[PDB]
């Protein structure tokens, strides 16, 4: 989860301003201006930092879940749980950011393609890494990219 | 044609469906930052109005014509006739509303593509799209003009069949 | 040619007199016409990227990444003004449209007439035509023996 909620028992120290930020748990972009579209959209899943594809099927309103590829839609780069809706950069926007890697082997320099389940993989290019590929927990691998398009 | 379109002698007759007028608010779902530009457009030639348009520099003006996907620099969501000048919304941003088409039966879900007059048509005609085009919902006839809720978001990398 | 502004000073006062055809200086910097809601970045110059295409140009690790002048396949924006002072380059996406003033290849100028489509070369330079959206809007201005400039409108990627 995003924030996951967990009581305490000790305060965690935290006094060093340095290699702070590459969390789970940092929603939005490094980088953002205030001419940034953003749109909210009910999702499947947890598509949380992550490509997004629109779903279209009582029936109801399309969603979101994540994916890639000829699909794609956009970016999800944050959530609310409560009310079950993800902010969604569409694809159309430039977005400078942490996503999630599908592994370990993405470095600088290297081009990437958001894969069926919205993770960006090495090589239609969409976005150029900046860093190379962090394990925030177990399997879990954020890197910074320049999204700029398809190609 | 035109938008508006006239005396009556009786007025016309819930809050559902109330949407389906050829002169309604284009975009479904609005943003601020959304660039929107103006253009001169041929009084004669084609009315532009809720189709896909491109720039022509003519020896006077830039002015905005219907054009096909291809060739596509963005969708003219308003006219306004006294002046003769639409306005258009750049291909770079996103569109959600209704728009002109020329199939009086599209399912939701469905993929579009931009014909040479600037309508939306069904992306199984053969000419390769270039655009991310959905059909948002089934399309309706307003009695007789044909129109469709739809999503573009920027260009398609490789040109699907 | 290597500075937006004139390199020397001037001896002549304007005349100021006229209102047709001043918009033809170098220094014109920015674009013709310009909406309030455009993106607008920044980056650190690595040469003279001004008024060209700009692509990302990286370095070992230990200095941040750096804009330099480029295109073809590794186009990112465009260069529409740069403060010497600072050595930072004002940066407009792609995915932003743009419309202004801007560097055109040296090469077959007279051909480039107004709806001809252009693209980027490898030094930021448009050029008569692939993946980028550009059309001239005018003829070929010169400024230098080697300087053209062309108006023209970006409009995204093809």
């Amino acid at each position: 989860m995003k924030n996951p909620q967990h009581d305490a028992s000790l305060l965690s120290n935290s006094n060093e301003f340095r290699d702070k930020n590459v969390e789970f748990f940092a929603s939005g972009g490094t980088r953002t201006s205030k001419f940034d579209k953003l749109e909210n959209h009910p999702f499947l899943g947890y598509p949380y930092k992550r490509g997004v594809k629109r779903v279209i099927q009582s029936h109801y309103e399309p969603h979101v879940e994540a994916g890639g590829g000829e699909d794609l839609y956009g970016i999800c780069i944050d959530i609310d749980e409560f009310s079950k809706t993800a902010t969604i950069v569409p694809i159309t926007n430039n977005f400078e950011g942490y996503l999630v890697a599908k592994d370990s082997t993405v470095k600088v320099k290297d081009k990437l393609i958001f894969n069926k389940d919205g993770a960006l993989e090495k090589v239609t290019i969409n976005a150029t890494a900046l860093t190379d590929a962090k394990q925030i927990s177990n399997e879990v691998y954020l890197v910074k990219v320049a999204v700029f398009g398809n190609k | 044609y035109s938008k508006s379109m006239i005396e009556n002698k009786v007025f016309s007759s819930c809050f559902k469906s109330k949407n389906e007028r050829v002169d309604a608010y284009s975009f479904a779902c609005s943003s601020y930052t959304d660039k929107i530009e103006e253009y001169l457009y041929d009084p004669a030639n084609s009315f532009p109005y809720k189709r896909g348009v491109k720039l022509v520099p003519k020896e006077n003006s830039i002015y905005v014509e219907v054009g096909a996907d291809t060739d596509m620099y963005g969708i003219c969501v308003d006219v306004c006739e006294f002046s003769c000048t639409a306005y258009v919304l750049p291909i770079t941003n996103n569109f959600e509303g209704y728009l002109v088409t020329r199939n009086p039966s599209i399912k939701i879900g469905e993929i579009l593509d931009i014909n040479n007059n600037g309508v939306i048509i069904k992306a199984g005609g053969g000419p390769p799209t270039a655009i991310n085009i959905y059909a948002l919902s089934d399309s309706f006839t307003i009695n007789s003009i044909n129109l469709i809720k739809v999503a573009i978001f920027g260009n398609r990398g490789l040109e699907k069949t | 040619a290597l500075m937006k502004n004139p390199q020397q000073d001037s001896g002549l006062l304007s005349n100021s007199i006229d209102f047709r055809d001043q918009n033809l200086i170098f220094s014109n910097s920015g674009g013709v016409c310009t909406s309030s809601k455009d993106k607008i970045e920044n980056y650190p110059a690595k040469g003279y990227p001004y008024k060209r295409g700009v692509k990302l140009s990286f370095g070992d690790g230990t200095t941040e990444l750096e804009v330099e002048a480029g295109g073809g396949d590794d186009l990112y924006g465009v260069c529409s003004d740069i403060d010497e002072f600072s050595g930072m380059a004002t940066v407009i996406p792609i995915t932003n449209n743009f419309t202004g003033y801007l560097t055109l290849k040296k090469d077959g100028q007279n051909g480039v007439n107004p709806g001809d489509k252009l693209n980027f070369n490898q030094h930021g330079e448009l050029e008569k035509v692939k993946s980028v959206n550009a059309i001239a809007l005018s003829k070929a201005h010169k400024l230098t023996e080697d300087l053209f400039i062309v108006l023209a409108s970006v409009f995204g990627n093809r």
